[PDB]
């Protein structure tokens, strides 16, 4: 899905 | 006292370099060891190779190439003309390698001592110089970079986290588009960003280094710097808590944006340079802004690590070759006394074995 | 190496 | 094709 959450 | 030191190494115009060739497309500096400049003198295209250990004696050789990039450590030079890529050992007068691509290469760079990264309109490849290796595709480009000018490509130390950066004009500003790719997950993430670097950082109380991704962006909301761990922490490690801090632009710099980043793992600090020549220094651990000032009137368009000082070296449009690094005797008393931050001062003093926190 | 003054 | 002349 996503690599990073910021 | 100032926490950084600013040095001029060279003025390229003193070596007879035409200022029209002092620019992103014709001047490359893949490390602090060499500068290559593509020039046309009369009818003949040439490359001028400046050895930074012997700078008053540049060599000039005829070329028929649209781009030349020197290896970071050795006098081994990559050149290309359209789909033709060739690698030469200069001192052996030898054509090491040749490869014919099926797409033009719009951007390339050495990403290690032995690997060249190749960016086409559609994908990114790595090409190892070891043995009989040919280019291997790493990932397909994300549509968010379509039509961008590609300005950078970098990786983490283990080449498992890959980052492509382009820019374009949108709503009358220069907007950054980045593609972060995980080799292990085979997943990309589009991220608005202008300049970035990876770094290894070992948190106190962890047995293993964390791999951090740091990027700076001027977004519609304003400037921000992010420091975030990529990947799953090594077994046993605590995770690195992500940090995010403002990146300041003064009122007269309304069209400025970040253009370069280098991270010193000697001092665990982040150097950021902006398009219109401001230098910022941040703590890698906390993101805290340690220092800002102006180092160039002209844009600094290419940078590299400055190995001896673990700083940053760059060339500006005038052809000044300049470096910035931590002032090891001043940084701690600067943070204690000018920033009034004894907590950061004491941490950095013991973290990187710097003098000055004997008094806080 | 020439020491430079900052521009601000 | 030779992109660099080292002779």
């Amino acid at each position: 899905e996503t690599l990073l959450d910021l | 006292i100032l926490p950084i030191r600013f040095q001029e190494h060279l003025q390229l115009q003193n070596l007879g370099i035409n200022p029209a060739n002092i620019g992103f497309s014709t001047l490359t500096m893949e490390s602090d060891k060499f500068i290559c400049i593509r020039e046309k003198v009369g009818e003949q295209a040439q490359v001028v190779i400046i050895d930074m250990n012997d700078p008053s004696n540049p060599i000039r050789r005829p070329i028929s190439a649209d781009s030349a990039i020197m290896n970071p450590a050795s006098k081994v030079i990559a050149l290309k003309a359209g789909k033709t890529l060739q690698i030469f050992n200069i001192e052996m007068k030898s054509k090491m390698k040749a490869h014919t691509m099926t797409d033009d290469v719009t951007f390339w760079k050495w990403i290690s001592l032995n690997t060249v990264a190749l960016v086409t309109d559609n994908a990114v490849y790595h090409w190892s110089m070891e043995g009989e290796s040919q280019p291997v595709k790493m990932f397909d480009r994300h549509s968010s970079l379509a039509g961008c000018q590609i300005i950078n490509y970098r990786t983490d130390a283990k080449q498992k986290w890959l980052l492509l950066t382009g820019i374009s004009a949108q709503q009358n500003r220069v907007v950054g588009a980045m593609q972060l790719y995980s080799v292990d997950r085979k997943v990309s993430q589009p991220i608005e960003g202008h300049a970035a670097s990876f770094a290894q950082f070992k948190m106190e109380g962890n047995a293993e280094e964390s791999t951090l991704f740091c990027f700076a962006v001027r977004g519609q909301a304003g400037g921000k710097l992010h420091i975030i761990e990529v990947g799953t922490p090594p077994t046993g490690n605590q995770p690195f808590p992500k940090k995010a801090v403002d990146v300041f632009f003064p009122p007269e710099a309304q069209n400025d944006f970040p253009v370069a980043m280098q991270i010193s793992e000697k001092h665990d600090v982040v150097f950021l340079i902006t398009k219109y020549g401001y230098i910022h220094l941040y703590d890698l651990e906390t993101g805290t802004c340690i220092y800002m000032n102006r180092i160039s009137g002209e844009t600094i368009f290419v940078t590299a690590p400055h190995e001896a000082t673990a700083g940053i070296i760059g060339v500006n449009r005038k052809g000044q070759v300049l470096s910035v690094c931590v002032e090891e005797e001043n940084i701690i008393p600067y943070i204690t006394n000018v920033l009034q931050n004894p907590d950061l001062a004491l941490r950095m003093a013991v973290r990187n074995n710097l003098a000055g926190a004997e008094e806080l």
